[PDB]
């Protein structure tokens, strides 16, 4: 296998759990409207890349 | 070696920058370069993809979610589902913004008003009058154990609103079954029990060859005709048949729209607004102005 | 193109090689919008590639 | 009937309308006159960004001081755009429009030069290509920047590296006041295509 | 047309199609005055469906 | 026979001086002279050579030398050779300059920095971002009893410098075969035993398009920046085995290093300097300014 | 060239009659570069050789 193919290899990142009434931003909806950056759009989770 | 001018005598004008606002033409702006011919070369290999994303038709064409609704077990038949989110069952059909939340802050209180655009919106945004194909995906976020009947209807023609002092909403008691009877309305009724989604195109239809992109922008209940003047109609999603569901599974779903255009033509290069375009950039905090 | 100005227009229109309705939605390829490859089609490239006598000062 | 939660793709349209394109050519043929069908043309036509930038005499200014402003407000079409993508190319063109209400010196004289982005006119030398106008005679300064980068795509975004670009740096002899257009050369035009940010709207004040 | 002016008319005349006194009583159909329908006729228009490369902006 | 006018009015601008700093175009110059189609002839009998001493390569394909490296029986082996000359081993890959003295010279003390350019540096001064091949040729100075192994590795990227404040130099600590190991670098190894030459052209690599022409202009602790983003990487001159000299010849060698440019581009005709192209001319004494 | 000025450039080109990379090492004769010998090539010598009337002075 040349370095290519090795670095096509499928890797393991992150593994999530999200539980139902958890209020938390794994599972906060996205929001209509953002006024201010002390409310921004939750996420579950993000990766830099690359 | 050294005759006579037999040129006539040229009427002018000194006028420049003639024509600057327009697209076309022969600029007579001076390049601070080497060649007088300076030019870049085509778009092969700059970008990652070599589709054109200046047309109206790829911008226009892009969706974006506008309603997330909650349809839950107790909302009755025939009325529209208003729960989850605003603007409730009512879809104003049209490029224009419908939505907009004000933000209040202080005496006094400042208010502005915040719009939640889809690029189709940000496109009408700046012209003065549209005319397009309004293209809805209705998707319901369900289980293969939850059935129901789904009606989606059109009406054209102004909105029955609750006109407020800064925004404008939509009256829910005069679009039941009673007073607002879809029977003479080109409509779509929607099986859950195993499908989940239809896309739903309206054509355009009005008595003007071209609409408002005004919208919401400076709605209320002073100032209200623009509103109704920016929209073909409005669809409603209301209930056929009362949502079912096992106390197994949850006694809601989530009803998401997306939204975009097709067959799009712009008029007017300028916005029919009081002020300009303007970008809204959230403050750090909420004091902030 | 009727049109009783003997100039029709401010520019020489170019052709494109498009085969697709401009405003619709289907996607349009932005090469084929206009022909401006490393070729003889740019003037400097014309220019340098033919040997003319201004790239030299003359 | 079978359990399942599928998409079978069933699409709908209410009315036996005639072609759209039909119908939008006749509406523009007979209300319009002319169809706006991409958005690079309105990158080619020239907007204002300030109808009023004061000038101090004999200072050498980078527009930079007001352009990284004008992009940030969204009123011109090279902002106001600006907001869907994440990178640009191309070069720019901007007209500057004399509104001076005062005779300062017997000779007034506009200079434009070039300047890498995000510089001082204290790290730069005033040498290479130039332009000069008199506002007496012509008060339409019109200047082209082409795209001398180091770099095929310019974004959006801050980055490590300083004087990747050209720009252009301002002169003149005298306290001018100026009405600012901007504008894309033949070539400028941007990249991917994202979402939209929210917009303003109409402000009020309330003595509540 | 004799005229000493090399440039006859200000402009570029445009034939209509018209088999009418034009003071006269009768009727003129104002379509046969010129020919402008949705066509190549039209300059924007047959700029549009002809694919030039200012459309997009180049 | 006095007929009306037909024309139109001429829309115009009174813009004189339009293109001026461009290349090509047609000048509004009034030639003090008797014909306006005055023109000298061409250039057959004029200069010594019928060459074109005006090309770019032609000028910076002129070499000329930069490095003349002292090379003892003491240096150790995979240790750049830094004895004789500044920027000792080490070679900024580019056509800018990258080795400057300050005149310092008085109260106060005005510093000023002169350059010692070869052609290609001369050039590239001229410009903002430049773009080429760059060609080295190393030769030693030894006899036939001198004999050695020399390695001269290609590393891309930044140089280790120590960084004074009125100038730049490469810690040649940090050039070590324990720190930099040359397993992973592109290079030749040279054997002296009969041999004294080899010519070595860089191609263009780098993750710009063009790099900067500014250099060692300006550069010290503060201003480094630019100087890392002028160059393409960086050789450095490291003895694979120890000088082999009896003691009837002398215990050390001359590396002298000629440096040209071919396949060049240059993008701006204006420079990225905080001044002026300026060139130094020699004062009569050491005491003048 | 694809140009959408009429005038695709300032001046009318003159070609060289080289056969090298104008950027490259290789030497280039200026000769080559424009023709302009003492021949009717130049103006004012074609003018003079040609006998026109300006020379004159009519």
């Amino acid at each position: 296998h040349s370095i290519i193919q090795f670095l096509q290899r499928p890797v393991l990142i992150d593994n999530i759990e999200i539980v139902a009434g958890t209020t938390a931003d794994n599972n906060t909806a996205l929001s209509r409207y953002v006024l201010d950056r002390t409310n921004p759009q939750k996420y579950i989770k993000q990766w830099t890349l690359p | 070696s050294k005759p006579r001018n037999q040129n006539q005598v040229m009427p002018l004008q000194n006028v420049p920058g003639w024509g600057y606002s327009l697209y076309k033409g022969i600029d007579m702006s001076v390049p601070l370069a080497y060649d007088p011919n300076n030019e870049l070369g085509d778009l092969r290999d700059v970008f990652p993809s070599a589709v054109d994303e200046m047309a109206i038709g790829y911008v226009c064409g892009n969706p974006a979610i506008k309603h997330v609704l909650t349809w839950s077990t107790t909302d009755v038949v025939q009325n529209p589902i208003s729960n989850g989110d605003d603007w409730g069952g009512v879809i104003p059909v049209g490029m224009p913004c419908y939505s907009k939340t004000i933000r209040a802050v202080k005496a006094t209180s400042t208010k502005t008003e915040v719009m939640d655009p889809a690029p189709c919106e940000y496109v009408a945004n700046l012209f003065s009058y549209w005319r397009a194909t309004m293209c809805y995906r209705i998707t319901v976020v369900k289980t293969a154990f939850h059935t129901g009947r789904l009606e989606i209807f059109f009406e054209p023609g102004s909105i029955p609103t609750v006109r407020t002092a800064d925004n404008l909403g939509p009256d829910q008691t005069q679009l039941n079954g009673t007073i607002a009877p879809s029977d003479n309305n080109y409509k779509y009724i929607l099986d859950l029990t195993n499908d989940t989604e239809v896309t739903i195109k309206v054509p355009y239809v009005s008595n003007k060859m071209f609409m408002k992109t005004v919208g919401i922008y400076g709605a209320h209940d002073e100032d209200n005709w623009n509103f109704d003047e920016s929209f073909t109609g409005f669809l409603c999603i209301r209930p056929i048949t009362k949502l079912m569901a096992p106390d197994t599974v949850s006694q809601k779903v989530s009803i998401v729209v997306w939204k975009w255009a097709e067959d799009v033509v712009v008029v007017e290069p300028k916005p029919l607004t009081s002020g300009p375009t303007q970008v809204y950039n959230p403050p750090a905090v909420a004091r902030d102005l | 193109p009727t049109s009783e100005n003997p100039k029709i227009g401010p520019i020489s229109e170019v052709a494109s090689g498009v085969k697709t309705a401009a405003n619709g939605i289907e996607r349009i390829p932005v090469l084929g919008e206009i022909a401006k490859p490393v070729t003889a089609a740019v003037k400097w490239f014309a220019d340098i590639v033919g040997g003319v006598a201004a790239i030299f000062g003359w | 009937i079978n359990l399942s939660n599928k998409t079978d793709e069933n699409t709908i349209s209410f009315f036996d309308s005639g072609d759209p394109e039909r119908m939008n050519s006749e509406a523009l043929m007979r209300g319009c006159g002319e169809q706006i069908v991409n958005l690079r043309p309105l990158l080619r036509t020239f907007r204002t960004i300030n109808d009023n930038w004061s000038l101090a005499a004999n200072t050498k200014t980078p527009i930079t001081d007001l352009t990284n402003t004008a992009d940030a407000e969204g009123r011109d079409y090279m902002s106001y755009l600006s907001f869907l993508y994440r990178f640009y190319r191309g070069g720019r063109r901007y007209k500057f429009f004399n509104t001076t209400p005062l005779k300062q010196s017997q000779t007034c004289y506009v200079r434009s030069f070039l300047i890498p982005r995000n510089y001082t006119a204290d790290e730069i030398n005033t040498d290479g290509p130039s332009h000069i106008t008199y506002p007496v005679i012509n008060p339409v300064h019109e200047v082209e920047v082409p795209f001398y980068s180091q770099y095929r795509k310019i974004p959006i975004a801050s980055t490590t590296d300083k004087g990747y670009d050209s720009s252009l740096m301002y002169y003149t002899n005298v306290g001018t006041q100026q009405i600012v257009a901007r504008a894309g050369n033949d070539d400028f035009t941007f990249g991917w295509m994202i979402g939209t940010p929210q917009l303003q709207g109409i402000t009020k004040e309330v003595a509540n």
